């Protein structure tokens, strides 16, 4: 059973997103799926769920009134519509399938979620695409150093250090999201203050939305 | 318990 | 609506020990239709244990489930490096399924301080209006820690951001950046960016700053 959902999203607020989750192996009529969010940070939440055969829905009281789900037998595929979206329906939402019991996927079934999708990142936002700006964080046994990426949307950014081969005492932090609705991360990492003078540190920034790819000489 | 009607299709068919 | 409580939110435990986290459920749980998830960062979660103490096959027999009514435990017999991770519980004994709030499982260590640095904005920012101050936090334990900037010694508020790294693997520390943003312009009317550290590892809070 593998469980494959839709890409990404971003979505301005009040609209409507749909998320699929195309299901192969198992038997998709007769189990049951669910839909689950977890907002960044936060816990996961059950927001409802169908059973194909019968099209019996359930939907979380929280939902009710906002959430459409659907499934189509022919195509074994599911699909959580969600309407008048607010920046706190930023999360990613994950579908997921009971599971069965015993070896194989044609066993009774379990109630609880064995198979899960890949998760949809969905955005809430009216940012437009942007790639960031990249500064240095030049270093002062040990110095740090870093860069600061700054002003990008949507996520997400990657940074390597030195193409990869720099990976210990790297710490690449979690991006925030500043008023203007535009992200900003940072990465940093320690080194021997001896190493400053001979060595090269160059941090590799991808952001694909924007295409901004920039690897950045950070030095004394 | 809509949690149990898989297990209700299950066991008639 | 069945309220599930998992507490303590977190447990600091070694590897190798014992660990037991419980769920608490504000109404008797039908038919012990609970189920505990593991899940770690970046990832999709994973059942461990489905109708209080079922186990799926693939899932180690280290994890075991016991409890019914309102009061179910997750045991785990010994930590191994990647049980470290969050668990939730979840009962679907009515068609209101509902999920507790989680427990991280961390890695217990000695208390290690934050070696703190602090980064006046880049000549290339400034050129561009805009001033951000870095501050960081390095390899820290535990993750509680604070930080306040102080331009000329006045606390700021409302112009930072910060965020934490995951536990890391090998040391079991924490770290943590903040960044305070001015316009060019305002920047330019202080002196003295401070950044104030507070943390169980120091005895007194540190400063690091800088007179642009
Ligand atoms: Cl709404
Ligand atoms: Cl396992």
């Amino acid at each position: 059973v593998q469980l494959v959902q839709s890409g990404a999203e971003v979505k301005r607020p009040g609209s409507s997103v749909t998320v699929s989750c195309k299901a192969s192996g198992g038997s998709f009529s007769t189990y049951a799926l669910s839909w689950v969010r977890q907002a960044p940070g936060r816990g996961l939440e059950w927001m409802g769920g169908v059973i194909p055969l019968l099209t019996i829905t359930n939907y979380a009281p929280r939902f009710q009134g906002r959430i459409t789900i659907t499934a189509d037998r022919s195509t074994s595929t599911a699909y959580l519509e969600l309407n008048s979206l607010r920046p706190e329906d930023t999360a990613v939402y994950y579908c997921a399938r009971e599971g069965t019991t015993g070896d194989g996927d044609l066993g009774k079934p379990i109630g609880a979620f064995a198979h899960w999708g890949q998760g949809t990142l969905v955005t809430v936002s009216s940012a437009s695409t942007k790639g960031p700006s990249v500064f240095p964080l030049a270093p002062s046994g040990t110095a740090a150093l870093g860069c600061l990426v700054k002003d990008y949307f949507p996520e997400p950014v990657t940074v390597s250090w030195n193409s990869g081969a720099l990976t210990s005492g790297v710490h690449t932090f979690p991006a925030v999201l500043q008023s203007s609705g535009l992200y900003s991360l940072s990465s940093v990492v320690t080194v021997p203050s001896s190493s400053l003078g001979t060595q090269t540190y160059i941090c590799n920034v991808n952001h694909k939305p924007s295409n901004t790819k920039v690897d950045k000489k950070v030095e004394p | 318990n809509w949690f149990d009607i898989t297990n209700w299709l299950w066991y008639i068919k | 609506e069945i309220v599930l409580t998992q507490s303590p939110g977190t447990q600091s435990l070694s590897p190798g020990e014992r660990a037991t986290l419980s769920c608490r459920a504000s109404q008797s749980v039908g038919n012990n239709k609970l189920a505990w998830y593991q899940q770690r960062p970046g990832q999709a979660p994973r059942l461990l244990i489905y109708g209080a103490s079922s186990r799926p096959s693939g899932v180690a027999d280290r994890f075991s489930g016991s409890g019914s009514g309102t009061d179910f435990t997750l045991t785990i017999s010994r930590l191994e490096p990647e049980d470290f991770a969050v668990y939730y519980c979840q009962q679907y004994g009515q068609s209101l399924s509902t999920f507790g709030q989680g427990t991280k499982v961390e890695v217990k260590r000695t208390v290690a301080a934050p070696s703190v640095f602090i980064f006046p904005p880049s000549d290339e920012q400034l050129k561009s209006g805009t001033a951000s101050v870095v501050c960081l936090l390095n390899n820290f334990y535990p993750r509680e820690a604070k930080v306040q900037w102080k331009v000329d010694n006045a606390l700021q508020s409302g112009n930072s951001q910060e965020s934490v790294t995951e536990q890391d693997s090998k040391d079991s520390t924490y770290s943590l950046s903040s960044t305070l943003t001015l316009s060019k312009a305002d920047y330019e009317k202080h002196k003295v960016y401070a950044c104030e550290v507070t943390h169980q590892g120091l005895s007194s809070p540190v400063t690091k700053s800088f007179n642009r």
